[PDB]
């Protein structure tokens, strides 16, 4: 622990919306610095989504004004993907950093792939 | 998903075995994978893993330059040749398989499959 809460894949409509679960259970002393979404480009990750201190950035232009992460519950960051293409299907990687009071830092990621269908 | 690991047993101090573990499924090569071992009276501790997708390796710093792991995506195999024996080694040997990517691979809660273990003795 801790460990990210991630389904091995999930499936949105061509032109549609579609969900990706990022939760966990927050612990005590652990404070989430870093959330970053990647999306999986051969052997590299590539960071689509970012919340730093300075607060939330897409950094992905095909992704600008189609990515939303959940903000409004500890623990819960998941991603939100609209207007799908075909092109979107691939493996994404949710990666958050916590730290501890000693400054030590936590990072744990997670793989789910996206299939888009119709 | 199934793990079923192959190989161990008892080798001398300085010898050398291969270890290898099977898995079940149709989307291995998304998985990252993972060795670890426990002694008698001791917590599981990890050994070595390697990455889905590119397959970046990682070891314990103790069996660094002694221990390499690799995998076939084609066969759902991951391998562990175990070099440079020591009695130290002397444990049960144990794969897993989770859907970690870069980071967390030493955390046992990590890995959601696990196999029974195989045995492994080096002897002076």
């Amino acid at each position: 622990r801790p460990i990210l809460e991630v389904p091995e894949s999930v499936t949105g409509p061509w032109k549609g919306d579609v969900n990706l679960p990022c939760t966990y259970d927050p612990l005590q002393g652990y404070t989430q610095v870093l959330v970053k979404w990647l999306v999986q480009r051969g052997s590299d990750p590539v960071t689509i989504f970012l919340r730093d201190s300075s607060g939330d950035h897409i950094q992905q232009a095909k992704y600008q004004g189609r990515l939303h992460v959940s903000h409004k519950v500890p623990g819960d960051v998941s991603l939100q993907l609209s207007t799908l293409e075909m092109d979107d299907r691939s493996h994404y990687t949710c990666e958050v950093t916590w730290q501890t009071p000693d400054g030590n830092q936590v990072v744990r990621d997670k793989i789910t792939e996206l299939r888009v269908q119709k | 998903v199934q793990l079923v690991e192959s190989g161990g047993g008892l080798v001398q101090a300085g010898g050398s075995l291969r270890l290898s573990c099977a898995a079940s499924g149709r989307t291995f090569s998304s998985y990252g994978m993972g060795w670890f071992r426990q002694a008698p009276g001791k917590e599981r501790e990890f050994v070595a893993a390697i990455s889905p997708f590119g397959g970046n390796t990682y070891y314990a710093d103790s069996v660094k330059g002694r221990f390499t792991i690799s995998r076939d995506n084609a066969k759902n195999t991951v391998y562990l040749q175990m070099n440079s024996l020591k009695p130290e080694d002397t444990a049960v040997y144990y794969c897993a398989a989770g859907r970690w990517n870069r980071y967390g691979f030493e955390d046992q809660d990590n890995f959601d499959y696990w196999g029974q273990g195989t045995q492994v003795t080096v002897s002076s």
